[PDB]
C-alpha cells in the first residue's frame, strides 16, 4: 500500500521528474516512504525506458541499517527487485563491485562506498544513479558525505568544461534540521543553508506551504518539563584536603579551584612541561592528583561507589606494578591514601548521602511510569559510556525501581579499556527486546539520537547533556508518540539552562532563515551556488598543498627515553612496521631490558620505574614485543629537544618494514 | 460559607499502624504520615503491599479536610474487602475494581477510579482537599478549598458494608490530616 498522504506527494513532485533535490519536514512524518516510494517509481521508469538504472542508500550510523533494511524497504519491495543490506560488521565473502553488480537496491554506511571509491578497480560514481542520502545534514568540512560530493561536483564542472559529457547521477537527500553554523546574524544563517545547498547541489529545498494543518494532526509537540536540583557531604570535601595537602607537598598553584575542566587541562599541559624537563617526584604527584580530578568530575555525576572504584582500581594496579621490580615520593603517596580510602569506603558505603541529580532522576522516572500505568517507554540520553553502565547498575540495584516494572537496559557503541566493550551482535538483540517491550527503560549514547523509529516513547530525558541544535531537534523526534514529555535534567551548577535557551532561539533562526531563502530569485540563487561550488574546491586544493608540505627523514636520527625515567631505550634504527600498522622492536638486548608482567596470552611491558611501554604480540610465528610512542619520550641530534606525540602520525619519521628472514 | 455548612457533620481521622506499608510512617498521633526511601523493617502481615495506608475510622453524614506536600498521590475509599496482595507491577489497587472508588491528582488533572475506568478531569493547584459521602443518597462527592469550593465530581452507588478511607502515596510524599 505504498499510498502516500497528500502532503508527501506534494513535497516529492519536483522529485519524480529528474531535478536532483532535498526535502526537509518535521521529525516524526515517515521521509522514509517518500525515499521507498521515489525509489521505485525511478527503478520502474528506467525499467520501462530499458537502462541500467540503481540506488544506494546511504546512513550514517550502523544500527539504522539494519532497521532501515528490513522496515521500509523488505517489506515494501519483497516481490519487485533485489534490495540487500550491507554494513562495515557483517562478513562479506564478495568484494564490493560485485556486490553492487548483482543486487540493485543497496543500503550502506557512506564509510564503505569511499573506501571503495579512492582504491583506483574499485568502482565509480557513474554507476549509480539514485543516490539517496539520509541525514545529509552532516555534510560539512571534510565529513564523509563531503568527500563523495565533491567527486561528484568535481565531475560536473568538468562536464561544463566539456560542453564548451558523462551522466551524473541524481541526488536526494533528507534532512530535518540543517541548522546555522554558530550565526548570530540572519545572513550567516542564510549563507549557512546555501552552503549546505551547494554542497549538496540541489536545486530547491522544497518545503511544504499547502498541508498545514493536516501535518499539525499527524506531529506532535512534546510537552517540556525542567527539573534542575541545587545535600553536604564531607567526601567531596575529604577528597578536597587530600588532594590539596598532595598539591602543596610539591606547592604547585592551582591558578583556579579544583574539579575545574581547567584544572585538569592546566594539571595535563604541566605533567607535560614536568615530563619534558624530567622532573620526577613532580610528574607522578600531578598524574595522581589529576586522577583525583576526574574522580570527583564521574563523582558529582554518578553514585560515589563506582567513582571510589575507578581511584581504587587505578591504585591498586599501581602498586601491583611497582612490586613487580621486586621480583620516595612513590610510597609518600599509597601510605595516606590507603587509609583514607579505607575510611572513603567506610564513608562511601553509606546509601543515605547522594548526588542531587539521581535524587530527581529517581523522582522522575517514578513520577512518569506510575502516572502511565504499564504503558510508557523510556529513553535516557547520557555523555560518557560509563556513565550509561553505572546508571545501568544504580537501576539495578535499588529494589524500588523493579517494583514498578522498570525494566532498564545499556546501549552504547562498539569498540575501551574499561569493565566491557559490548559488541554489535548484543546491541542487535537489544534494540530486538526493547521493541518487544520487556526492556522497558533504555539508556543510550550520542548513538542513537538520529534515526530511532519507535512508534511507542511518551518519556525522551536527557541527562546533563550541552550540545548543538541538531542534537536537540532529534532527540525531541525520539519521542514518537502521543502526550509525549521530552524532561531536561541538570544542576544550576554548570552552564545547562543558558545552552537550552540559546539552543531555543537558534532554532528560531533557523526556521526562518529557511522561509527566507525559499523565496529566493533562481537567477541569483544559481549565481550564489555556482560561485560557492568553486570556493569549496579551490580551498580543497589549497588545503591539498598545505598539508603534502606539511609532511616535510633519517630513519635513524632520533633515540627514545623513558618518562619515568629517562633511561636510553633503543635508537632509531631498531624499529619496524608490520603492515603499516604496527610499530615493534626485535633487539635482543632491548629484550633483556625491560620486563614483562601478567594478570596471559599477552604480555604488558614494564620499566624499571614501572611505567608500562608495550604489549606482547604475536604475528607470522614470530613472538614479539610491541611499543606504543605515548610511553616514551623522543631525542634528535641535531636539537636535544625533548618532545612527546599521542600518536604515531605525527612523527615524520618513516621506518623500514618486517627483515622476516629472522 | 459553604465550608462553614459542611462542617457540622466534620469528622476526625487517624491511622491503622498494622495497614502501613514498609516505607510508610506514621507521625503527629497518628494523623500524619510520611513517606522515606528507607524501610521500616519487614512488612509483615496486616499490611499493604502496594504504596496504600487505611485510617482506623470507617463509617457504617461525613466530611473532612485533607492536606497534601505534593501531587502525584490518591485519595480514596474502599469496602473493608480491598485485596492486600500484590498481582499487578503497578503500585496502586483503588478504583480497578467496583469495591473502591479513588480519585488520583496529577500536576497535570484529575482521575477518578471505579471498577477499572476513569475520565480526565481538569487539573487543580492547590493542594487541600475535601470530600462529602452520603449513605442516605449513596452519593460520594470530592471538593477543592483553596482558593475556592470547587465540587469536582460527584460519585452515586448503593453500599452494603462500611467505608474506610484509603490513601495512596509516592515517595518524598507526605499526607496530613486535619481536626477541629
Ligand atoms: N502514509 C502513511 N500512513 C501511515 N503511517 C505513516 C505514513 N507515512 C509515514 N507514516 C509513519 O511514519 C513512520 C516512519 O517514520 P520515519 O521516516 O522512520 O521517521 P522520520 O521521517 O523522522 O525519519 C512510520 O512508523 C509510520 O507510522
Ligand atoms: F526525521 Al528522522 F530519523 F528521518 F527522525
Ligand atoms: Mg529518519
Ligand atoms: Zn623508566
Amino acid at each position: 500500500e505504498l499510498q502516500l498522504r497528500p502532503y508527501q506527494m506534494e513535497v516529492a513532485q519536483p522529485a519524480l521528474e529528474g531535478k536532483n533535490i532535498i526535502i526537509c519536514l518535521p521529525t516524526g512524518s515517515g521521509k522514509t516512504r517518500v525515499a521507498v516510494y521515489i525509489a521505485k517509481d525511478h527503478l520502474d521508469k528506467k525499467k520501462k525506458a530499458s537502462e541500467p538504472g540503481k540506488v544506494i542508500v546511504l546512513v550514517n550510523k550502523v544500527l539504522l541499517v539494519e532497521q532501515l533494511f528490513r522496515k521500509e524497504f523488505q517489506p515494501f519491495l519483497k516481490k519487485w527487485y533485489r534490495v540487500i543490506g550491507l554494513s562495515g560488521d557483517t562478513q562479506l565473502k564478495i568484494s564490493f563491485p560485485e556486490v553492487v553488480k548483482s543486487c540493485d537496491i543497496i543500503i550502506s554506511t557512506a564509510q564503505i562506498l569511499e573506501n571503495s571509491l579512492l582504491n583506483l578497480a574499485g568502482v565509480q560514481l557513474s554507476d549509480f544513479s539514485l543516490i539517496i542520502i539520509d541525514e545529509c545534514h552532516h555534510t560539512n568540512k571534510e565529513a564523509v558525505y563531503n568527500n563523495i560530493m565533491r567527486h561528484y561536483l568535481m565531475q560536473k564542472l568538468k562536464n561544463n568544461r566539456l560542453k564548451k559529457v558523462i551522466p551524473l547521477p541524481q541526488i536526494l537527500g533528507l534532512t530535518a534540521s540543517p541548522g546555522v553554523g554558530g550565526a548570530t546574524k540572519q545572513a550567516k544563517a542564510e549563507e549557512h543553508i546555501l552552503k549546505l545547498c551547494a554542497n549538496l547541489d540541489a536545486f530547491t529545498i522544497k518545503t511544504v506551504k499547502e498541508n498545514l494543518d493536516q501535518l499539525k494532526n499527524q506531529i506532535q509537540e512534546p510537552c517540556k518539563k525542567f527539573a534542575i536540583a541545587d545535600r553536604e557531604d564531607p567526601f567531596k570535601e575529604k577528597l578536597l584536603e587530600i588532594m590539596t595537602r598532595i598539591q602543596t607537598y610539591c606547592q604547585m598553584s592551582p591558578m583556579s579551584d579544583f574539579g575545574t575542566q581547567p584544572y585538569e587541562q592546566w594539571a595535563i599541559q604541566m605533567e607535560k612541561k614536568a615530563a619534558k624537563e624530567g622532573n620526577r617526584k613532580e610528574r607522578v604527584c600531578a598524574e595522581h592528583l589529576r586522577k583525583y580530578n576526574e574522580a570527583l568530575q564521574i563523582n558529582d555525576t554518578i553514585r560515589m561507589i563506582d567513582a571510589y572504584t575507578h581511584l581504587e582500581t587505578f591504585y591498586n594496579e599501581e602498586k601491583d606494578k611497582k612490586f613487580a621490580v621486586i621480583e620516595e615520593t612513590d610510597r609518600f603517596l599509597m601510605t595516606l591514601f590507603f587509609e583514607n580510602n579505607k575510611m572513603l569506603k567506610r564513608l562511601a558505603e553509606n546509601p543515605e548521602y547522594e548526588n542531587e541529580k539521581l535524587t530527581k532522576l529517581r523522582n522522575t522516572i517514578m513520577e512518569q511510569y506510575t502516572r502511565t500505568e504499564e504503558s510508557a517507554r523510556g529513553i535516557i540520553f547520557t555523555k560518557t559510556r560509563q556513565s550509561a553502565y553505572a546508571l545501568s547498575q544504580w537501576i539495578t540495584e535499588n529494589e524500588k525501581f523493579a517494583e514498578v516494572g522498570v525494566k532498564a537496559h545499556h546501549l552504547i557503541g562498539a569498540g575501551s579499556s574499561e569493565f566491557k566493550p559490548m559488541t554489535q551482535n548484543e546491541q542487535k538483540e537489544v534494540i530486538s527486546k526493547f521493541r518487544t517491550g520487556k526492556i522497558n527503560l533504555l539508556i543510550a549514547t550520542t548513538v542513537a539520537e538520529e534515526g530511532l523509529d519507535i512508534k511507542e516513547c511518551n518519556i525522551v530525558i536527557r541527562y546533563g547533556l550541552v550540545t548543538n541544535e541538531i542534537a536537540m531537534v532529534q532527540a525531541r523526534g525520539r519521542a514518537r508518540a502521543d502526550e509525549s514529555t521530552y524532561v531536561l535534567v541538570a544542576h544550576s551548577g554548570s552552564g545547562v539552562i543558558e545552552r537550552e535557551t540559546v539552543n531555543d532561539f537558534r532554532e528560531k533562526m533557523m526556521y526562518k532563515a529557511i522561509h527566507c531563502v525559499q523565496n529566493m530569485k533562481p537567477e541569483e540563487y544559481a549565481h550564489k551556488i555556482l560561485e560557492l561550488q568553486m570556493q569549496s574546491i579551490m580551498e580543497k586544493k589549497m588545503k591539498t598543498k598545505r598539508n603534502i608540505a606539511k609532511h616535510y627523514n633519517n630513519p635513524s636520527l632520533i633515540t627514545f627515553l623513558c618518562k619515568n625515567c629517562s633511561v636510553l631505550a633503543c635508537s632509531g634504527e631498531d624499529i619496524h612496521v608490520i603492515e603499516k600498522m604496527h610499530h615493534v622492536n626485535m633487539t635482543p638486548e632491548f629484550k633483556e631490558l625491560y620486563i614483562v608482567r601478567e594478570k596471559q596470552i599477552n604480555g604488558e611491558i614494564i620499566c624499571k620505574c614501572g611505567q608500562a611501554w608495550g604489549t606482547m604480540m604475536v604475528h607470522k610465528g614470530l613472538d614479539l614485543p610491541c611499543l606504543k610512542i605515548r610511553n616514551f619520550v623522543v631525542v634528535f641530534k641535531n636539537n636535544s629537544t625533548k618532545k612527546q606525540y599521542k600518536k604515531w602520525v605525527e612523527l615524520p619519521i618513516t621506518f623500514p618494514n618486517l627483515d622476516y628472514s629472522e | 460559607p459553604l465550608r462553614r455548612k459542611l462542617w457540622q457533620n466534620y469528622r476526625n481521622l487517624t491511622f491503622d499502624p498494622v495497614s502501613a506499608n514498609r516505607h510508610f510512617y506514621l507521625s503527629r498521633q497518628d494523623q500524619q504520615v510520611k513517606h522515606l526511601r528507607q524501610s521500616r523493617g519487614p512488612g509483615g502481615p496486616g499490611s499493604f503491599e502496594l504504596w496504600q495506608v487505611q485510617c482506623a475510622q470507617s463509617f457504617q453524614h461525613h466530611y473532612w479536610e485533607v492536606r497534601a506536600s505534593d501531587h502525584s498521590v490518591t485519595l480514596g475509599v474502599s469496602y473493608p474487602q480491598l485485596p492486600r496482595s500484590r498481582l499487578g507491577p503497578h503500585t496502586d489497587n483503588i478504583g480497578r475494581g467496583p469495591s473502591s472508588w479513588g480519585l488520583c491528582v496529577q500536576e497535570d488533572s484529575l482521575q477518578a477510579w471505579h471498577n477499572g475506568e476513569a475520565q480526565r478531569l481538569p487539573g487543580v493547584s492547590g493542594r487541600l482537599l475535601g470530600m462529602d459521602l452520603d449513605l442516605a443518597s449513596g452519593c460520594l462527592t470530592f471538593y477543592s478549598l483553596e482558593p475556592q469550593t470547587q465540587p469536582l465530581y460527584t460519585f452515586h452507588a448503593l453500599f452494603n458494608q462500611p467505608l474506610t478511607p484509603v490513601f495512596w502515596l509516592l515517595e518524598g510524599r507526605t499526607l496530613t490530616l486535619c481536626h477541629q
